[PDB]
């Protein structure tokens, strides 16, 4: 199935999924499309944070539903 | 009074600045005081929001100046997300995102028109996720994939606790941004499930549903080959009447919101520190929390470039 994701400055990009492909695994795609190493990224979809280890199906993400991209800005 | 600091337990700003902000979120606030938490979840745990909601009453029984630990409180948001197990440096909407998600899974209380898919589908989400936490929080986006060949128009309706926003400079520049028509074409053409083969579609988002409190996110950030940096555009919002309706899927949907509280970041990606700024729900008057330190500021100096999340509530 077809899943989107909004990259930083707002582009989209478009990923062939199934539901039981792992987080991680989508990220490795993001990578390949975007060069943004996985370990940076945070996907965030219906407000939580899509987590390694766990599928798209974990998630409810459904045909056509848009992740959204972000990265971090540490501070403390 | 309400003017209690929190104490950093060693780079905790992150989420000092967020709690502040939820402080001062005063339907959350007022749900911790008449403790009506206790009348309400996913697994047998209620330690987090017990610990978040005699915080927030702390918070709101103290006087200025005192210092309130949010020890206790650390303790438990670190076994939802172990990513806070440590004292490192880390990221307040990553922060906010685990802690709503902690506090509403312990207080869970589990061919149409467009218009009637979002409804029900809305109904699929609530029947599994609801809380007085979403109550605030969720809202809904219809997301519109037309097909540039046949002119199939596929739509799509995703819950959402906040919007992440592209610096496009405007705030209402950044929603735009958010919700233009994006044009899939090359190595993102999307499958067209009519066509059945990949073609150039147009996607674009617009709000369904709107939240009571809404939470912008800026993306700050920038991916280059030469460097990741963070973004430090000065992106300009407005105090009131941040109005959205040219962005609802519903012509008419009215929808203006008055903002509340800030989290401020200032450095780069890798290290910074934050601080928030926050209105009063008593008062209306706007103060400076930068962990234990608490002053009163005008809020003609509450918009900087250092803004990264905006709380916004509905008029
Ligand atoms: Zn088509």
């Amino acid at each position: 199935m077809q899943i989107f994701v909004k990259t930083l400055t707002g582009k989209t990009i478009t990923l062939e999924v199934e539901p039981s492909d792992t987080i991680e695994n989508v990220k490795a795609k993001i990578q390949d499309k975007e060069g943004i190493p996985p370990d940076q990224q945070r996907l965030i979809f219906a407000g939580k944070q899509l987590e390694d280890g766990r599928t798209l199906s974990d998630y409810n993400i459904q045909k056509e539903s848009t992740l959204h991209l972000v990265l971090r800005l540490r501070g403390g | 009074q309400g003017l209690a600091g929190l104490r950093n337990l060693g780079n905790t700003c992150f989420m000092n600045s967020i709690l502040q902000c939820l402080s001062n979120t005063r339907e959350l606030r007022d749900y911790c005081l008449q403790r009506l938490y206790m009348r309400d979840g996913s697994n047998a745990h209620t330690a987090l929001v017990e610990e978040f909601a005699k915080l927030i009453q702390t918070i709101w029984t103290s006087s200025p100046n005192d210092v309130v630990s949010p020890s206790e409180f650390k303790t438990q948001i670190q076994r939802y997300a172990p990513r806070f197990v440590g004292y490192n440096q880390q990221d307040a909407q990553e922060f906010l995102r685990f802690l709503l998600d902690g506090l509403h899974n312990e207080v869970n209380r589990v061919h149409l028109p467009d218009d009637e898919k979002g409804r029900q589908m809305w109904r699929k989400y609530l029947e599994r996720e609801d809380s007085r936490i979403g109550d605030l929080f969720v809202g809904q986006l219809k997301s519109s994939l037309t097909c540039t060949d046949c002119g199939y128009c596929s739509t799509v309706f995703d819950p959402f606790w906040d919007l992440s926003l592209p610096i496009a400079v405007t705030l209402m520049d950044c929603m735009r941004l958010f919700t233009k028509e994006d044009v899939l074409d090359g190595d993102e053409k999307p499958t067209c499930c009519r066509c059945r083969g990949r073609k150039r579609c147009i996607k674009k988002f617009s709000i369904q549903r709107f939240p009571k409190i809404l939470v912008l996110h800026l993306k700050r950030f920038s991916e280059s080959r030469i460097r990741t940096s963070k973004l430090t555009t000065f992106v300009n919002f407005p105090l009131r009447d941040l109005d959205l309706r040219e962005f609802a899927s519903e012509n008419t949907n009215h929808a203006v919101y008055n903002l509340y509280a800030v989290s401020n970041h200032s450095g780069t990606t890798m290290g910074g520190h934050y601080t928030a700024y926050c209105r009063s729900p008593g008062t209306g008057e706007w103060h400076t929390f930068n962990d234990s330190s608490v002053t009163p500021m005008s809020s003609s100096q509450v918009r900087t470039s250092d803004a990264y999340l905006l709380f916004y509530e509905l008029a």
